[PDB]
């Protein structure tokens, strides 16, 4: 039996995502134009996209039930850690199997492996990242499943710097229980099979992905000339 | 907290 509270949680999350995510991608025009040629020509455009994406994730985080109860410091630590992971998860929607690329409705706004490479990221990140997207795509999650995973991802007790793990864990648990009930009640087999476990595994993959990004950001950021290309929020969230 | 922008965006 799917709970009334649980249905409520799902409805909030779908709206939060709808409010914070645009299928149109119109805002992309505002970012400095993509240059595909030239080293790191692209990064200026992608640095902007990551910065834009972080803002969108923050808006989504505010909606999640029980996020507000957490202290501001707890909110900050969670957002700082999961921002890259949430962006990778949310991106999946744009991402397409046909070209192995993130498709934003334009050739300019269509991003591929060599595009990501121009930003200044080693394959060490890219090959696992592409793989991740294919696996996430294979899952063919319901939008409710997609929204729930992002929130569960954001509200993790074990994120570094967390002042209050017990409170953060309780918020996460409510979402985890909501997701588990949805798959059983609302997901038909065979897709439903092992579905929660696979989704949880993706969170594990994200942690590894996140670690790789930090190693890459440090390298790319290490030089001041490159650190200049990034936005002030990217600097605040990732490093400075 | 050393995160003025992140805090402001949050509330
Ligand atoms: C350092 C370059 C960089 O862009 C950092 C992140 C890199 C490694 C990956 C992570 C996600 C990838 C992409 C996502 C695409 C979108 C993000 C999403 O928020 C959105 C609104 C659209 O779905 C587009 C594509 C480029 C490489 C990215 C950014």
């Amino acid at each position: 039996k799917l709970s009334e509270e649980q249905q409520h949680i799902i409805a909030i999350l779908l709206d939060a995502h709808h409010k914070t995510y645009d299928p149109t991608y119109a805002d992309f025009r505002d970012f400095r134009p993509p240059v595909r040629m030239s080293p790191l020509s692209m990064l200026p455009h992608l640095a902007d996209l990551v910065s834009y994406s972080i803002q969108k994730v923050i808006g989504f985080a505010k909606m999640i039930p029980g996020f507000r109860d957490l202290t501001s410091d707890d909110q900050i630590v969670l957002l700082k850690s999961s921002a890259i992971e949430v962006i990778m998860l949310r991106s999946n929607q744009s991402f397409t199997m046909d070209d192995m690329s993130w498709d934003c409705g334009s050739q300019d706004y269509k991003y591929d492996v060599t595009d990501v490479s121009k930003a200044g990221h080693t394959l060490e990140l890219i090959e696992p990242l592409i793989k991740f997207q294919v696996g996430l795509k294979k899952l063919n999650l319901h939008e409710e499943e997609h929204v729930l995973l992002m929130a569960i991802c954001i509200v993790s007790p074990d994120r570094p710097g967390v002042q209050d793990a017990k409170l953060v864990e309780a918020i996460q648990d409510r979402l985890s229980n909501t997701l588990q009930t949805y798959i059983r009640c609302r997901h038909p087999p065979p897709g439903s099979h092992q579905l929660y476990a696979k989704m949880i595994q993706k969170l594990a993959d994200l942690r590894s992905l996140n670690e790789e990004h930090s190693k890459q950001y440090r390298s790319l950021s290490f030089q001041p000339e490159n650190s200049m290309k990034l936005t002030p929020l990217v600097l605040e969230v990732f490093g400075n | 907290k050393n995160h003025p922008m992140l805090m402001n965006l949050l509330k």
